[PDB]
């Protein structure tokens, strides 16, 4: 399952700054809020019929602190645009959590129309660069800001525990009103992209909760038994991206397959000779907490 | 932040698995660190040592059944050197003392059970926290059903 | 004598405060040392770490009330990074199963509840051990109502 | 294998001693090491320190007696510097709420009680885990009746 | 609340040694015992009507082990009088405990008509000098004594835990039959005794349970919030006396105010320049577990 | 109480290898199994009427894994006989446990017609020499063996905990059907074998459960009180034998006394001058958990 909050202010054409907020449970829209220019505050434009916000104590109040964020983000966007080498169309606050099979975590980062900017770390209680480029310490991004204390509380708190608690209330109220869980079909293929030696392709077919995570682990680590043991440690051949798996910004080749509620995924891996066991594909999804899949050459 | 370095675990019951008692560690204030694994619904000790083992289940029933119902909670150890469930801690509780709803009313009943003690464990031992009537398991609230161990 | 160096606390209920559950550490075999503070009736952790938290309350009632009475005991955590009571451990118990004194007699009833588990805590966290019916609190004897934590 | 070096003990009830509660350490998963002694049916602490003390008893009765029966479980400390039983932990439970077998039937009842907390102890202190109705002691299964302490 | 036991043998005029014992709960006499010269043992002369000694399991038996103490103290007084440089009129065994607000403790010491002699330490299980002068190792004061084992048990035991347990039984039986609790009025004044720079005076007005303790702490230690946190550590500007606060021998300027059951206190402090924050007055009393009070110059 | 399992294969006269198994609770035969040469598997020849094997979950299944052991022991005996300097008539697997008074433990060792061979250690999970001579690493005695995993499980498991759990089931079913417990009479005598200075003789008279263990401890260690404190440590003047007390192979001078169910024991000790307190005899038996007995010269 997944819970994602998206706050976005845009410079739009010429003039005002627009603001929108989206609350998504899995791929289901739960709430939409936009900044009303006439009134000067947000308005709920959409609310899923199955979500009784009163039964979700951990969903932020004041319409998700929209006015607070819109305003502070507007401020941040203005400052960001002063150094003409940063000027951007819009700014987004991406925060939420997930329970993908055995895996689970939360996130909170700020991205720009130009790409990821800064990630908020619950431990250090501050933002950290997501790119070598760094990020401008302005607006909601610096401790210098007078409202920093609110940022820590609203963003940090939600990411620290609020979200993980809330996601469970959504699940309860969603039980019957959304696509049913659907177990995928997995197959790992050992093709070969010509120039390089070998290539492994893990493909997961039509699974419902759209969140899926994949881990490539050298088979030696399974000491003969191909089961992923929960608390056990495993070295894992990390992927290269500015995003960390779990954050909606992570590049997963997922497409909603043909007329249906289900989704499909294809994950490729460069079997460079650096290794020494040939990875096996470990798939994390709601159905099948965590299964291991093998074979190359083409299985 | 170092949880501490000590193998530890505090797993809680999955509410999304009606009718059964499945332990998870992917929640709010739960733990599964420093080596202990949750395998086949059992905690697995990563090293020789003295461990504090504990568990709590909360039973709930609407009105009363027939004859007599017994509720049991028990933590078993299946040692690496003796693959067989042997009880370490166990308790029994009799909710409906045969009262059985006369025919009008029949309020709900709640019955909790706590278990805990210190034990010498071998690397590889498997600990189980089971109940006999999972159909009466009340895991609606939150910290009502848990199972954990900490290496002392 | 070094209690140990580990933050620890074992507070007990004040019998001189009828109708409520107030914790004190100024008694016979109680503890409040190495940093943990008792503030606004809550224990406050002085450092990051794994903690064993526990509590016991003893309920007592003369005869039976009306309809149905529920007794709840629960330990909450209000984290420094998320100022909100979130339950860590909780249990419920139904003393009077609606029996209600027919009209002649009605003996007294005793119902104890124990709570305990290991948790990862942040420096500054506040722990609460509360009940819903303090009017049934039996703190007449001594070691019948307590709340404590020890840093493991 | 080093149990750990920490004084510890987990004694269990002797089933071969009907009518009474006698603790033994010569069984399956029991402990009595690093200094603690089992003397005159009491655990004796070998050194100054903070200790986790705990115990569980399981009461069982066939049908119901007369008037009212009270079950008490309590852990006492008799300090080297004050030779007198002082209660550290204690609980009370009322099994038969005077129900008393009408005259036909009368099922059996089970009632468990858990006790546990952390205490500052002196070298030489004696700890006792006693009950008032040993005639209702159910030590038929195994991990149903125990008493232990671990030096934290 | 307070529980105090006072055993005293005196050489009186010329002759015999008189003996008395007083049991005081707060300022309420509970028991009086005196040595009967005709009979050669003690007799209870007074017993408060509200105190059922059977309901106080931790109050010493054998009329507070009076015969034991009278005799052993008589022996001790005789030995003490042999070295003519110690000769004293009487000897007293002061033992008891207290629960003054948040503070709590117990004591057991021996004083002479000439002043404090030796204090019994629960830890070391022996007596320790209360004055530079030292104390004669005779009678009940040396491990050499054949009855030392009884001293350890009766005095050491009571001080180790007996008293703290007993005081609670007294409280129960006293509930309705003694002066009701009365909260005091506090004011700290910053006068100035001329020769010295500044002087602080904490005055507590009309409080019932007569036991009151005061702590002077530099304000810096309260980091802005003026509340005394229970388990928190605080450096405290100790006072100078042979007695430790808590022992009835500690000099507190307390007087039972005008026709009433209440009491008043005045505590002064030499604001020497050694400090660096100007102390604040922390008052420990049954009413108001522990409150902080400030201001100087005269407030 | 005692539980002993004895598996034995013999070369008999000329030809086949015979196999027998005995299950003894105390001195009571519970089960006898022998290898049937016609059928080629074991047969239960005897079964005590009071033992319902279904009520003893921890008594090994498959008739105590007899076929397994018979076969593996037969293999081991053949290998042992190849090195003509080891050639033996038979091989035995002795395993079991005991609860003699306060003492308790388990054992599992392999002996030959020539004497003790190897002892199995639960900790190291391997066999260890019982004699300086050492033991041939063949058959069931080496990790090299293909069935080692079964040895660890059947022998190691039983010794690790299986037996200690099983013995309790036997006790339950034996309660009324075997000799009642009988407390012995003890007397320690201080005779003197002429050449040596002093000799101590502890004699225990007519006790039922035949298992008895004796410990000789210098009296100084009892600091005046002659009671053996359970968890207390005691240096103990060990005896010299290839067997450890508890193993049925330990030399105890026990004889079933005259027409009765009871037994008697006589333990002697060389009071060499090495000591410095004169040992006292500590007797461990079911009746009297552990009693101390003194005096020499002849008491
Ligand atoms: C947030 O919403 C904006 C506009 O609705 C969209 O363009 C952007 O991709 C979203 N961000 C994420 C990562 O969901
Ligand atoms: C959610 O809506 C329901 C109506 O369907 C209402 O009765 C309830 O009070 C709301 N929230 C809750 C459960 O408190
Ligand atoms: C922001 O603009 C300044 C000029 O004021 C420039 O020096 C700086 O490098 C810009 N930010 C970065 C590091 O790209
Ligand atoms: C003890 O009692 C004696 C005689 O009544 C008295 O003179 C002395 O001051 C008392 N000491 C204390 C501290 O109460
Ligand atoms: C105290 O006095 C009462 C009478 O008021 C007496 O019955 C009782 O035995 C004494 N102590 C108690 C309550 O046992
Ligand atoms: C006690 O008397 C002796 C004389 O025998 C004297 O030397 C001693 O100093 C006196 N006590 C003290 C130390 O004041
Ligand atoms: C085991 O059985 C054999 C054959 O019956 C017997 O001779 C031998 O003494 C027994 N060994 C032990 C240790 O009981
Ligand atoms: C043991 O034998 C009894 C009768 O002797 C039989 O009824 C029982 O089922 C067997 N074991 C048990 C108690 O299951
Ligand atoms: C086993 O036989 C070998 C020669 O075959 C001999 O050297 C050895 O000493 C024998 N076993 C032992 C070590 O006693």
């Amino acid at each position: 399952i997944t819970l994602k909050y998206n706050y976005t202010v845009t410079l739009k054409d010429d003039g005002l700054y627009d603001g929108v907020f989206y609350d998504h449970y899995n791929d289901q829209l739960v709430t939409k809020i936009s900044y009303n220019h006439e009134t000067r505050h947000g308005n709920v434009n959409f609310r899923a019929d199955w979500f009784n916000i009163s039964r979700s104590p951990h969903t932020p109040g004041n319409d998700y602190n929209f006015n607070f964020w819109y305003s502070l983000m507007k401020e941040t966007l203005e400052e960001i645009n002063k150094n003409d080498s940063t000027k951007t169309t819009s700014l987004s606050l991406i925060t939420g959590c997930y329970e993908t099979g055995l895996l689970f975590g939360s996130y909170g980062y700020v991205e720009t129309a130009n790409g990821p900017l800064a990630r908020y770390h619950t431990g250090d209680k501050r933002f950290t660069k997501m790119t070598h480029k760094g990020f401008p310490k302005v607006g909601m991004l610096t401790v210098k800001n007078t409202l920093w204390k609110d940022v820590k509380a609203y963003l940090g708190g939600f990411e620290y525990m609020g979200c993980s608690l809330a996601i469970l209330d959504y699940q309860k109220m969603a039980k019957g009103k959304i696509p049913k869980d659907t177990t995928p079909t997995v197959k790992v293929t050992g093709n070969e992209l010509e120039d390089g030696n070998m290539t492994l392709e893990c493909t997961v077919n039509s699974f419902y909760p759209p969140d899926v995570i994949t881990k490539w682990i050298e088979s030696e680590h399974f000491k003969g038994e191909y089961k992923y043991v929960n608390g056990r440690y495993y070295p894992e051949w990390g992927r290269k991206s500015n995003y960390e798996p779990g954050e909606p910004g992570f590049p997963w080749n997922i497409k909603k397959d043909k007329d249906a509620n289900t989704y499909s995924l294809t994950d490729l891996v460069r079997t460079t000779s650096k290794m020494s066991s040939q990875p096996v594909c470990v798939v994390f999804h709601d159905t099948l907490e965590a299964q291991v899949y093998t074979c190359s050459e083409g299985c | 932040r170092t949880p501490s370095d000590k193998p530890v675990a505090h797993v809680v019951a999955n509410p999304q698995a009606e009718g059964q008692l499945q332990w998870l560690n992917r929640r709010a204030n739960a733990l599964l660190a420093n080596g202990v694994e949750l395998r086949d619904n059992q905690l697995v000790v990563p090293s020789e040592g003295l461990y504090l083992i504990y568990s709590q289940v909360l039973f709930k029933g609407q009105g009363c059944p027939s004859t007599h119902v017994l509720l049991t909670h028990t933590i078993s150890r299946i040692a690496v050197s003796y693959q067989t469930k042997v009880n370490l801690l166990s308790a029994i509780k009799s909710p409906c003392q045969r009262e059985t709803p006369e025919g009008a009313e029949a309020k709900p009943w709640y019955e909790p059970i706590y278990l805990g003690g210190v034990f010498q464990l071998e690397k590889g031992d498997r600990l189980s926290a089971e109940i006999n009537r999972p159909d009466y398991l009340l895991f609606a609230e939150s910290g009502q059903v848990y199972f954990g161990i900490i290496a002392l």
